[PDB]
């Protein structure tokens, strides 16, 4: 897997991959590694498949409750704090689970990276899985605060591209998502090999 | 050790070495591994000696509780399962074989295996570490319609033929003859044992 | 793996950690902070395995709260040092035993500055100096060289960068920058960072 | 169970025109130790079914012990219900599978043979609740020596008279006590038909050893 | 495992009076790749070609090893070596480190020099010999180059139809191996001619 | 591998499998179990098959310069020996589980050799996977000095009940009948199994494939 | 020690059409180089628009499908409905992840219609993630059937190439030739194909026969 | 397996059962476990059946190019030495126990023990897995200046007494009696068997 | 652990190298160089065990240098890496097998600029550019983004600058100086080290 979600002038960019393994043999080329908890709150998934889908989606029963109870949607900080306290009463228990809780709130955007362990971290740039290194690496070099929203897209969209090409666990299409102050807009489903060859024409 | 039990026409003869060991030392050189569950119905007792203790300790108190009840001396039928059952339920925590005959009003002098929490009614039965050497010599030996007497002497030999031949076995031979006058006991010296080739 | 330290003076207790908020080979966060205030005057520096650190911390802290909530005044560094040793040696032998290794500094009206050194065992040490973590065994030597018990605040902090600055010469881990906060009588006081 | 003591070896069944036949040798083994020679293995349920045991017999003889006491508790009821071969094998399945998911198996590998509306039955449960139904099972080593022989004559002839599955039977038992080094030559043959079940015991196949001289 | 390493595949296929060869062109440590060209078939002859799967270092070492024979084979004897002969070369070559083996197992392609009829073969880590007259299959993806290859391989297949074959049968097996991959590439060895394609296939 | 001797009125019987599996996987669907040692003495190897292909060959090739030698037909007792002690000089590393059959001055002969070494003299036996349900349709129907066609027909029935038995087994059954006058080799003499048919609608339209680079290299 | 689980074989294959959903296996059932019996089919009916395939240990195939029966009658008594495909899969994926610490050995796909009455395909993995598909492979030659259901199904690796969904017909001389291939390769894939397929006008069962080696 | 050698006035009376196991399998059930050393000395086999046939292959081979040299036949004790010396040099690679018995003019009719590279002269001797079942049958059963028809069916009913109880010894007995005649060999089928007490 | 990198050009061969040695949670030298000059035309950069570099590296370089005063020319950088396979290869299944990690970088006349990878187990790729250490997963990528085969040396200099920043904002360790070195038509050129001060 390779996900990664980073802060901006216009809101949050996540981005993922969508290769499924078992081994070295691909169980699926095509998976969803986002949960849509409400059109302000998502979260990305890698790690172990069913613990992702699970607890992400036992993260977004809490998070529709909440909203009946309070008639507020929960805040980014909340959602995350509540992921990791799951994730804390299963602690030696052997769950595997890299999440980033990222949205839109009273606070203005949210980006936390969860852990299995309970690790809860606030930040403006993320990347988690077996490629997160060769995503961290694109990433970082053409990342600047003031970057458009179609520079931003080719950023998340060439850091994973790029992970794919090396992390052997990581392929497939590029989900992403750009998280705006009303709401969140898939802005595409990208086949990867179909980039990498695109660059590698460009040569 | 080496345990033994002998069905015959009025009863059961059963017998036993005396010996206790904890690895290559002999703790105890004359026990009895007989010991009494009811008033004409008693086991054998081999393997662990603190979990052999425990079942015949806690069968016994069963049993006259189970007697006192029935207003009747148990049969050894419900004995053998008393025991059985215990061997069964605890077979992963104890290490102890208890073989249980004696005599009744209904079915006479029968002899039981609980091995492991099974039961099986033999017309002569053997256990204990002892019993590997003899399965041969019980099988030859063995003839139907044994007196109370031949059955003496065929556990007096075949106990005496395991203790030779078997480290863990030794001491003296203990036997008792449950009939439905009573029970005798009976101890044949480590001088008086029976003699064979022992070379 | 991560850096905690402290020296105490003769009206204050200084103390400084890292800021890497770090997984596997990758420096996740440059600007994290590792202290947790208890108190008006008494901040918990914890540091540890992935999860147990904040779990932790955070529950002493709410309960050292609940304290002050339920009372009307707050707990001293030393019972606020005592009830984070009854909780962590309380788990020592239970099913979750926390590896947490922690400093606690404060400063008592009545008592003056305290700073604590508390093992993963739940061991508590009064010291006028220390350090947790492998930087610890570069910088102990150079405490133990330079520190003296009516060392200004001033020369603390000299005192300080000289360890830290050891760190980069020598610490094989990328420590760039660190959290500096010095406990007196008017409260906790944010200092600047010091950075590499 | 998790370390057996005294075990049985194959349990042989096949279907044929009118009932089920099942077949067990008489032996208890202590590892190879023929310790008990003369122990049944084979257990009447009620008039429709029996089972046959491989494994443990000390867990057979517990299993032998709570279906024995079902039968009593349904009789007792004489409601014109009884449980039919079927129902006694779905009820030893949830057993196994019951004792083996608390890491605790009963040590046995079944084969249970009925017949109830005309129907023959035969099913087999082993300790981790694998059940399925064939026409013709064998535990064990068995399923390695008698199921090809039971299969091969299975292929040419699907449907055997009571006389044919039977000498099917006496030459599967023959071949186990030459090859199955666990086996012993005393055995028994349980039919279910609708007359109801029958053991039959004690048996023995005759012996040829001519290949000595050769 | 050892074999999964590197990872990669190689496969072979029969035809009418040809034969063809391909394999995956990843060179990788475990999960990271490391170049996207590594070469895994060798020419041994005009029509015979040689693909190893399996460990980097010993698919490399056993190519040349075997290549040294080789070339003293034909200066002894004169003759360009027969397709079966070079298996058992490979046979006895592998074997020796029975007890201590390479970790490759090799697949031979060829053309008679006489008949220009095809061979096909494949030999396990320890050198066993097997013809088929059909396919032949190694790599960390087997399970799926058996599926692709039973399903899609025909009898007397044309060198254009055995090329298409061939080439869905890799790219579709690789393209289910996360350890194999980076391009394919693809000779036909036919009596007139030999043609090498690099096929387009997935970058990830 | 099911594998199978016999011995009849005038000779012995070798039977085979043709499956060869990697790991739950069939390789092979009809590789060649039963080697040649001399004109008339067989072998059937079972088990790691490279260790029986070279522990056939290399006696079969020490039997060629036996004969040689000694200008006489080799004898069944010579490749049962030669086999021994080469197997436990190994301890049992070299997999090679053999069915030794053939006839020499003294008659027909059966041996069964296992990789540790040890042998014994059988009128019938089955090594491999599926040797169980080999032998018990041996133990079920063999009677000494049966006729050519009762022994070939047994002898097929032994192997193909392991064909259909082991998963470890399959393919075609192979034979070899050996007598006085030397051996006949009935290569795929029974097939259990009859051909599979598929509506096979598997043709790719040329170029539906895409191709980046070719080269081409012409020959002479 | 002893060991809870033991691997039975057998393979399981689904395709979702425009109107249809079919679910495939094979009827062997096996341990070790063993057959248990040659008519084990792992095709399972629980709703007249729900089919499940199910492989892998089958003391679980056993338990989890019971338990899938019994569940469906207590939403159908609670709701006075039958449960659609989609709440078939999401109830699995929360009854297998029930044993997250002690695994069902069980690889599932449900195949049946959706609420447009087009074909739904559901695959998942033991410990209960799953996702809709349009075709999938499980069981012993699931990696051997997988890359030609890509191709063929998939039309992946095909440039200038006409996408034509597949038919009934089409889809169903598919899964007679992959598994064909199946037993073909796989020692424990064989004996016989069972296939279900599911339409608006119920369940129709189609047994074909494969190698009995 | 169970072996058994008996010495008589005359000579040697040598008996074994026939099954050859692997694990749970009967492999061959009719083997002839009383190998040839030389024209009047015998060795019964029992333990790793590649490593006993490789020991009386080499023990043959030594035996017969020391009786050439010495234009005589071996003295049993040379043949005993030979066997023994072999067992002992490989005894943490070697798994077999191999019996010596036989026939010479010096010391006539002796048994050998060859356990584990020991040598210990024996009136009779038992050995393999079959024999741990009969050692107090043996103890009872023998007696001193047995015939060699009493030492043949001592050997029949020790060894068909250690059959039945042993699952790794099973077939026909065979016999063979060394003498300074010559070397009878017979053999006692499955349905020949003598019977004793089977329950 | 340690850092290798290298990236060819048309005419050229570019690498740098940590200049760390460290032992334990110290780091004892900061000027430490992993370079080892083969010919006048050929570096071998060497990283690994503890031992097995050094030992292993001047093996080769004292073996490079005989073939040079045994024939009176040197080895091309494609025979130079084959050499250093053979003998790394042929101690793999020895009682004293080589833990080392190289890059083999040369600048032939006839061929041109070559750089070579080898891991431990003697696998051997030429590559247009590469990495080693823990460091290569966080720089493959962005040599795969910013690389193309016309890139002159003053660009693969700030090519090589972004690999060696990532390293100071995303590596967990202290390697803060570079060696940086060019081989070209006229031999081995020693460029100013990369530093982070
Ligand atoms: B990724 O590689 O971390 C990926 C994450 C993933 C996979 C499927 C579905 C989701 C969210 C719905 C997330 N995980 C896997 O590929 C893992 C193996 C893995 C784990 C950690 C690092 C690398 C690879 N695969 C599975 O969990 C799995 N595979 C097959 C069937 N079921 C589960
Ligand atoms: B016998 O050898 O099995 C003997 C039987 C026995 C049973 C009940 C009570 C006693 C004496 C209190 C003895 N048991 C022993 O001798 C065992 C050792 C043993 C067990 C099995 C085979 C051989 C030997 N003795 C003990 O367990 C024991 N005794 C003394 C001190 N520690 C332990
Ligand atoms: B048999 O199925 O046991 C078989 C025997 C065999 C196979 C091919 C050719 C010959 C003649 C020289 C004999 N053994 C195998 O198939 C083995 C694996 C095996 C081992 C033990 C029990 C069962 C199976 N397979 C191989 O050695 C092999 N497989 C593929 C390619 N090369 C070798
Ligand atoms: B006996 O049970 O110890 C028996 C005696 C023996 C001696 C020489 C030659 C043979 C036949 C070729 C048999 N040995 C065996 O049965 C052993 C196994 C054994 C050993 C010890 C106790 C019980 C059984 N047989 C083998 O080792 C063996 N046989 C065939 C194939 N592989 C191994
Ligand atoms: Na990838
Ligand atoms: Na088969």
């Amino acid at each position: 897997t390779t996900t990664l979600a980073f802060k901006f002038q216009h809101g949050v960019i996540a981005a993922v991959d969508s290769r499924a393994s078992a081994g070295s043999y691909i169980s699926a080329l095509r998976v969803n590694k986002v949960i849509e908890i409400n059109p302000y709150l998502l979260g990305t998934m890698s790690g172990c498949a069913a613990d992702c889908q699970y607890w992400e989606r036992l993260l977004a029963k809490e998070c529709r409750l909440y909203y009946l109870r309070n008639g507020e949607r929960i805040s980014v900080s909340a959602a995350s704090k509540l992921l990791s306290n799951m994730m804390c009463q299963y602690r030696g228990m052997g769950l595997s689970m890299g999440s980033m809780i990222c949205g839109w709130d009273k606070k203005g955007p949210g980006l936390y990276y969860v852990d299995e362990h309970g690790t809860r971290l606030s930040g403006n740039m993320f990347s988690t899985g077996s490629g997160n290194t060769y995503a961290y690496g694109v990433m970082d070099s053409g990342y600047r605060p003031n970057l458009s929203p179609e520079e931003a897209y080719d950023l998340g969209r060439r850091a994973i591209a790029y992970a794919t090409h090396r992390d052997s666990y990581s392929g497939g299409v590029v989900n992403m998502y750009h998280m705006k102050e009303d709401g969140w807009v898939k802005v595409e489903s990208t086949d990867v090999s179909d980039l990498l060859h695109q660059y590698r024409e460009a040569n | 050790t080496t345990i033994m039990a002998v069905e015959f026409d009025g009863g059961v003869v059963m017998g036993s070495d005396s010996r206790v060991s904890a690895g290559e030392a002999v703790v105890n050189r004359v026990f009895d591994k007989l010991s009494p569950l009811h008033e004409r119905i008693y086991c054998a007792l081999s393997g662990s000696a603190a979990d052999a203790q425990a079942v015949a300790d806690m069968a016994a108190y069963q049993l006259e509780l189970h007697g006192i009840e029935l207003e009747e001396p148990p049969l050894v039928l419900a004995a053998a399962n008393v025991v059985r059952n215990i061997s069964y339920k605890y077979r992963e925590d104890l290490s102890a074989h208890l073989m249980v005959a004696g005599w009744d009003q209904r079915e006479g002098g029968q002899v039981y295996g609980t091995l492991g929490g099974m039961l099986t009614r033999q017309p002569f039965a053997i256990g204990g570490s002892g019993s590997t050497f003899i399965y041969g010599y019980v099988d030859a030996a063995y003839k139907p319609g044994m007196s109370p007497e031949e059955c003496r002497r065929f556990t007096t030999d075949a106990i005496a033929l395991a203790m030779s031949r078997d480290g863990s076995s030794g001491g003296v031979i203990y036997l008792v003859t449950i009939t439905a006058a009573g029970v005798d006991h009976r101890v044949i010296l480590g001088n008086e044992l029976p003699k064979f080739y022992d070379e | 793996m991560e850096y905690l330290i402290g020296i105490q003076g003769p009206d204050y207790v200084l103390v400084a950690s890292d800021r890497v908020a770090a997984s596997n080979i990758v420096q996740m966060k440059d600007d994290h902070d590792k202290m947790f205030k208890m108190s008006e005057k008494i901040l918990l520096l914890c540091v540890g395995e992935a999860g147990d650190t904040v779990q932790f911390a955070e529950y002493i802290q709410k309960n050292v709260q609940l304290y002050k909530m339920r009372n009307g005044y707050e707990l001293s560094p030393t019972a606020a040092a005592n009830f984070t040793r009854r909780n962590l040696a309380d788990c020592l032998r239970s099913r979750t035993p926390y590896h947490v290794n922690l400093l606690l500094a404060g400063y008592d009206e009545h008592e003056g500055p305290a700073l604590y050194y508390m093992d993963y065992l739940a061991a508590l040490a009064k010291a006028p100096f220390a350090a947790h973590g492998y930087g610890a065994f570069l910088t102990l030597s150079i405490l133990d060289r330079y520190y003296t018990p009516t060392i200004s605040r001033e020369r603390a902090v000299e005192l300080l960068r000289k360890c830290l600055e050891e760190l980069q010469k020598r610490f094989i881990l990328n420590l760039p920058t660190f959290s500096v906060r010095i406990i007196d009588k008017n409260g906790i006081h944010d200092l600047d960072n010091i950075s590499f | 169970t998790q370390n057996p003591m005294v075990t049985g070896t194959s349990v042989l069944g096949v279907k044929f025109e009118g009932g089920v036949v099942i077949a067990a040798d008489m032996l208890g083994s202590y590892g190879s130790l023929a310790r008990f020679r003369n122990i049944s293995r084979i257990m009447r349920v009620n008039n429709s079914t029996m089972l046959g045991a491989s494994g443990d017999y000390a867990d057979f003889q517990y299993l032998k012990q709570v279906l024995g006491q079902m039968v009593i508790d349904e009789e007792l009821l004489g409601d014109g219900h009884s449980y039919s071969p079927r129902a006694i094998h779905s009820w030893l399945t949830r057993a196994m599978y019951s004792r083996r998911s608390k890491m605790n198996p009963l040590w046995n590998t079944m084969v249970i043979g009925g017949y109830a509306d005309g129907e023959s039955f035969l099913g087999y449960v082993d300790m981790l609740g694998v059940a399925y139904e064939a026409p013709s099972l064998a535990t064990g080593y068995g399923a390695y020596l008698a199921q090809p022989l039971l299969r091969e004559v299975l292929e040419k002839q699907p449907v055997l008279s009571q006389t044919e599955a039977r000498d099917l039977v006496e030459r599967c038992m023959r071949v186990l006590y030459y090859r199955d080094a666990r086996s012993y030559n005393r055995f028994q043959i349980a039919t279910v038909t609708e007359k109801g079940v029958e053991i039959e015991g004690p048996l023995s196949t005759e012996t040829n050893w001519d290949i000595a001289h050769m | 495992s050892i074999m999964s390493y590197n990872g990669g595949a190689v496969m072979a296929m029969k035809g009418k009076n040809c034969v063809a060869i391909a394999a995956d062109r990843r060179f990788g440590i475990q999960a990271q790749m490391v170049t996207t060209d590594f070469q895994k078939i060798f020419p041994m002859g005009d029509r015979l070609y040689i693909g190893l799967a399996g460990l980097a270092t010993d698919v490399q070492t056993v190519a040349q090893r075997l290549k040294f024979r080789l070339n003293l084979y034909e200066l002894k004897e004169g003759r360009q070596i027969k397709p079966y002969t070079l298996m058992s070369m490979v046979a006895n070559l592998l074997y020796e480190k029975r007890f201590g083996p390479y970790y490759t197992e090799p697949v031979i392609a060829g053309l008679d020099p006489k008949t220009f009829k095809p061979f096909i073969c494949s030999l396990d880590l320890i050198g066993c010999p097997m013809v088929t007259d059909d396919f032949v299959v190694s790599g960390t993806c087997a399970e799926q180059m058996y599926g692709m290859c039973e399903s899609l391989w025909e009898p007397n297949m044309d060198p254009d139809h055995l090329f298409e074959t061939i080439s869905q049968a890799m790219l579709n097996a690789v393209d289910r191996d996360a350890v194999s991959g980076m391009g394919v590439i693809v000779h036909i060895i036919e009596k007139d001619k030999i043609t090498t394609r690099t096929l387009k296939a997935r970058m990830d | 591998t099911t594998i199978a001797g016999l011995v009849f009125q005038d000779g012995v019987i070798l039977g085979a499998d043709t499956r060869a599996t990697n790991d739950s996987v069939v390789a092979d669907k009809s590789c060649e179990k039963i080697h040649f040692i001399a004109p008339k003495i067989y072998c059937c190897g079972a088990g790691v098959a490279a260790d029986a292909e070279m522990t056939t060959r290399m006696v079969a090739s020490k039997m060629e310069l036996h004969a040689l030698s000694t200008g006489r037909e080799p004898r069944v007792a010579t490749v049962t020996r030669i086999l021994r002690q080469t197997l436990f000089r190994y301890q049992g590393h070299v997999g090679a589980s053999l069915i030794v059959g053939g006839v020499d001055l003294t008659g027909p002969q059966l041996y069964g050799v296992h990789p540790h070494g040890s042998y014994s003299r059988l009128p019938f036996t089955a090594l491999g996977s599926g040797q169980d349900a080999a032998l018990a349709v041996l133990e079920d129907r063999f009677q000494p000095n049966m006729t050519l066609e009762a022994a070939q027909g047994l002898l097929v029935e032994a192997v193909t009940a392991g064909i259909l038995g082991d998963l470890g087994s399959g393919g075609n059954v192979d034979a070899c009948v050996i007598t006085k006058t030397g051996a006949k080799l009935l290569r795929t003499l029974s097939s259990p199994t009859e051909p599979v048919k598929r509506s096979g609608r598997y043709h790719f339209v040329p170029g539906t494939t895409a191709v980046l680079t070719q080269t081409v290299k012409p020959l002479t | 020690r002893f060991s809870p689980y033991v691997f039975n074989g057998g393979t399981i294959l689904a395709i979702a059409g425009e109107d249809f959903a079919i679910v495939a296996s094979d009827t062997r059932l096996s341990e070790g180089f063993s057959i248990h019996t040659r008519d084990s089919p792992k095709c399972y009916k629980l709703t007249d628009k729900t089919v499940i395939g199910c492989s892998g240990f089958h003391g679980d195939c056993l338990t989890l499908t019971k338990i899938i029966e019994a569940r469906l009658k207590m939403y159908k008594h609670s709701n006075n409905k039958a449960m659609t495909t989609g709440a078939i899969a999401a109830m699995l994926s929360t009854i297998l992840y029930s044993r997250r610490f002690f695994p069902y050995y069980v690889y599932n796909i449900i195949g049946g219609l959706d609420e447009e009455g087009k074909g739904a395909v559901y695959s998942f993995d033991p410990v209960g993630s799953y996702q809709r598909d349009s075709f999938k492979a499980g069981g012993s030659a699931s990696a051997m059937l997988q890359p030609l259901l890509d191709n063929q199904v998939g039309f992946k690796n095909m440039q200038n190439v006409e996408h034509v969904p597949l038919s009934l017909d089409r889809a169903m001389r598919l899964v007679k030739d992959v598994f064909i291939s199946a037993a073909e390769r796989d020692v424990y894939t064989g004996d016989a194909l069972r296939i279900c397929i599911v339409t608006k006008e119920g369940i129709r069962e189609e047994t074909v026969s494969l190698r009995k080696d």
